[PDB]
């Protein structure tokens, strides 16, 4: 055991539970008077906020890693070695499988926190140089997602357009046997349409900048961002990116993860496939009520060419639908069939990369397996122009805070009742009302998104908008140029609508919401992908076996979405899970920089206030009666040095003996309550002035020893008589 | 009236003496806390400056032997016992285990309370024996008595 608290020399104030007041300028300049002292960790009960850096701190060092070995939280100061082990020992001795949720903007140290809270337990574990076995195939693994899964978009310029999960697979005894890779909620539709500013997937501009004009011969490409419709003109190369280099990092880490050069050629034959699907034009047939017909075949002719597919089949599937009879598609019906072609072969190949990787470090065993894994999902979003596109990502972090503040909140709740203490109702923010005004199957935007898209009528992007404005106007987190706050501000314009999220309000512009969902992928088109000659495109695209069940399909893109971003949560609950809230201090990289201004930000992003006021909950102190006082006993002259035992009522009198208000506190069955922090810093502090009495006691003490010693001695030498 | 006893001013002048070297009579200022702790006295010295401010407004250190003995008589009274001593340290362990970090011990007893001086908490310590320090047996040392 151990008599230590993080109360001791504590820099600001370490676990923002004990903030009074609270309010966001104090919490503000606690992250900010702690980052100075390089302090970066800092917690909400059981939470971490990971501020980056942006340097190597000397606090990761192996004594820490022992340090904080099989220690609760308070016995010494904030660290991510103490998540690591509260997640090891839930591991080890319940078997528990373990997630560990990060969140934030990008740069914030998500890659990093990861990988400190893996190397962690492959030191305390036991087996560590096999878990190490495993952290390197995901390390090298990682700039292959990146490319295929990140993107430059107009704040980040390395920002990851997915779900990001990984772990480590351990059996029950404490042998690792492999790990995983997932990989969630994918931007499809940045494949084929991108904003101004912004960029489309990195392993594009990678492919066309480095590769040899000889290996831009076998796939039909040039040298010329200008000639791509998915990809943009002048958004194409970004400050300090080589991506000639990343090419060669990218063509590396393929070899080194298992692909040989024919499964990495037929990679790259499908990335240069889905480039050049976007250049195929069409136009209306002889056009009122007339059909579609493509403009060149060159491009498809090329398509057919690379992916041996027979042109026939797909000049009739962008046209024409087999169902039930072969109805003959619009010109609109055929770009979102040429789109929807698209995005669905990058997507199912990116699935399809990460799966061929975990082919390496799958568990060979068939036995009962614990998990340690980490979960980076991508931060809220706030642009000038949201579209679609962050309407997701920050609907995922609406769901992902709710099942956490609900959570947090029961746990508190079942312990104030484990202690026979009373609760009171925390008027806090109810995140649901967001998610149902959302992700409801009736009134909900995904809803009523996806039944415009479903008429066969003439559906723009102001009927959708003007179908919310008439039945989400009451719901008082929305509100529209026509719907109706009260509040002195300018009037929104038009084709734009605003809703509160619990990172505050979000202005959603309109255009593209309808393109941008339209994932229709009919059998048509797997059908004549199945028929490729092309042993990865026809792997992607089973549903084209006609064997197999001509069912249907996801219907949408919000449907696709709110059902991956259900089996999320839905995966994430049977998981015992840790947060870990990672911050940028400053945009520019910059080590010591600190701004108040972008870091506020993100405290809002990060939703970190709510989670002070749900595990506060009234009583922001507790400790166990024992502790409280071994640590305490020496500030009345009743309980130094004993006692009084047992405990509950040596604290009892030790506070009616500092005259300290009954208000103030509660008695639970096993711990004392303390409502606001000013008394703990009130007791923290008569502590810090009496072990100035203790001190002085030993110091006079021995200076009376050591000349009372000194004396005798002499005179008893004083025998010359 | 002191109040005080022969035998007891017996004690004290034997060690009054040898700190008088001048024969003028008195001891230093300097000279009060280093004979006073000489016989059973663990003063702390902020009392010891309480009490030059008292005697001396002569603007130089001297102190008689009356004024000396009724600065005795008072501070016999003043118990200080050995489960304090025990605790005061206790209070410094990170474990219970009753050894404590020649380091925390250097912390501590140059950092709080009357700073101990560099040399003083050296030769502490070559007292206190062995990177620990047995502080139960270091005080049943200073308190066998």
């Amino acid at each position: 055991e151990v008599k230590s608290s993080l109360l001791d020399n504590m820099i600001g104030v370490g676990d923002t539970v004990l903030l009074e007041p609270l309010n966001e300028e104090t919490f503000i300049d606690n992250l900010k008077k702690r980052f100075d002292h390089n302090e970066i960790y800092t917690y909400i009960g059981s939470v971490v906020i990971s501020v980056n850096p942006y340097r190597s701190l000397p606090i990761y060092s192996p004594e820490k890693v022992e340090d904080y070995r099989n220690r609760n939280f308070y016995e010494l100061s904030p660290h991510i070695f103490a998540l690591s082990d509260e997640a090891y020992r839930s591991l080890r001795d319940q078997d528990k499988d373990q997630c560990i949720l990060i969140t934030g903007e990008s740069g914030a140290g998500k890659t990093e926190a990861s990988k400190l809270v893996m190397s962690y337990v492959a030191a305390v574990c036991g087996k560590g140089a096999e878990v190490n076995q495993v952290k390197e195939q995901l390390l090298q693994s990682t700039p292959v997602l990146e490319a295929f899964g990140n993107a430059k978009t107009v704040r980040n310029d390395n920002s990851s357009r997915f779900g990001k999960y990984m772990d480590i697979e351990f059996d029950f005894k404490g042998d690792p046997l492999g790990g995983v890779i997932s990989n969630y909620l994918l931007e499809k539709s940045r494949v084929v349409k991108q904003p101004r500013g912004e960029r489309n997937f990195h392993v594009f501009y990678q492919l066309l900048s480095g590769a040899s004009e000889e290996l831009l011969h076998k796939l039909k490409l040039e040298r010329d961002f200008s000639r791509y419709n998915y990809l943009s003109l002048d958004s194409a190369k970004v400050n300090g990116v080589d991506d000639a280099a990343n090419f060669r990092t990218v063509r590396n880490a393929m070899q080194i993860v298992g692909f040989s050069d024919p499964e990495a050629e037929s990679v790259l034959e499908v990335v240069a496939a889905v480039l050049k699907l976007g250049n195929i034009e069409f136009k209306p047939e002889s056009r009122g009520l007339d059909e579609s017909k493509i403009k060149d075949k060159n491009e498809l002719k090329e398509i057919c060419e690379l992916t041996s597919i027979d042109q026939v089949v797909l000049e009739r599937a962008f046209s024409f639908r087999t169902v039930e009879v072969s109805t003959t598609l619009n010109v609109a019906q055929a770009y979102y069939a040429r789109d929807a072609l698209a995005k669905n072969l990058y997507s199912r190949l990116f699935s399809w990369l990460v799966n061929r990787i975990n082919e390496s470090i799958k568990a060979q065993t068939k036995v009962r397996k614990k998990v340690m894994g980490v979960l980076d999902i991508y931060g809220f979003e706030i642009f000038e122009d949201n579209s679609f596109e962050q309407f997701i990502i920050n609907y995922c972090n609406e769901k992902l805070q709710q099942i956490f503040i609900e959570l947090t909140l029961k746990e508190e709740q079942e312990e104030y009742i484990r202690e026979d203490i009373e609760w009171t109702h925390i008027d806090y923010f109810n995140n649901a009302i967001i998610c149902d005004l959302i992700e409801n199957n009736t009134n909900g935007i995904l809803a009523m998104l996806d039944e415009e898209c479903l008429r066969p009528g003439t559906v723009t992007d102001e009927t959708f908008l003007e179908k919310l404005n008439q039945v989400c106007a009451t719901h008082q987190h929305f509100e529209s140029r026509m719907s109706k706050r009260f509040l002195n501000d300018t009037t929104l314009p038009h084709s734009c609508f605003r809703i509160q999220h619990y990172a505050g309000k979000v202005l959603y512009q309109v255009e593209g919401f309808v393109d941008k969902n339209n994932d229709l992928l009919y059998r048509d088109l797997s059908q004549a992908m199945w028929k490729a000659g092309h042993a990865l495109i026809k792997s992607l695209f089973p549903e084209g076996n006609p064997a197999k069940v001509n069912l249907k399909r996801p219907p949408t893109a919000g449907s696709q979405f709110k059902a991956s971003v259900a089996t999320l949560m839905k995966n994430l609950q049977t998981k015992n899970p840790n947060y870990i809230r990672c911050i940028k201090p400053n945009d520019k990289k910059a080590a010591h920089i600190f701004s108040e201004s972008l870091v506020c930000h993100q405290i809002r992003y990060l939703g970190l206030l709510e989670n002070v006021r749900v595990r506060r909950a009234g009583y922001a102190f507790r400790q166990a009666y024992e502790p409280c006082l071994e640590r305490y006993k020496m500030l009345c002259k009743q309980t130094w040095p004993h006692w009084k035992g047992p405990a509950r009522s040596g604290v009892e009198v030790l506070f009616n003996e500092l005259e300290i208000p009954v208000e103030e506190y509660s008695f639970g069955r096993s711990k004392i309550f303390i409502r606001n922090p000013r008394t703990l810093f009130q007791l923290e502090d008569l502590r810090k002035q009496r072990l100035e009495d203790l001190a002085t006691l030993i110091q006079k003490i021995y200076r009376g020893w050591k000349c009372r010693t000194h004396f005798l001695l002499m005179k008893g030498l004083n025998d010359i008589f | 009236a002191d109040q005080l006893t022969e035998e007891q001013i017996a004690e004290f002048k034997e060690a009054f003496s040898l700190f008088d070297k001048d024969g003028d009579g008195t001891i230093t200022t300097k000279e009060l806390g280093t004979v006073m702790r000489s016989l059973g006295q663990n003063p702390t010295e902020a009392e010891l400056q309480d009490m030059i401010n008292e005697v001396d407004a002569d603007g130089n250190g001297t102190i008689d032997f009356p004024e000396f003995l009724t600065m005795m008589a008072r501070k016999m009274k003043d118990t200080d016992s050995e489960e304090e001593i025990r605790e005061a340290f206790r209070v410094f362990d990170k474990d219970g285990n009753g050894y404590i970090s020649a380091a925390e011990l250097r912390h501590v007893m140059t950092n709080l309370g009357e700073k101990l001086t560099d040399e003083e908490v050296d030769e502490m310590i070559r007292e206190a024996d062995d990177g620990q320090v047995n502080y139960e047996e270091f005080v049943q040392m200073m308190t066998a008595k």
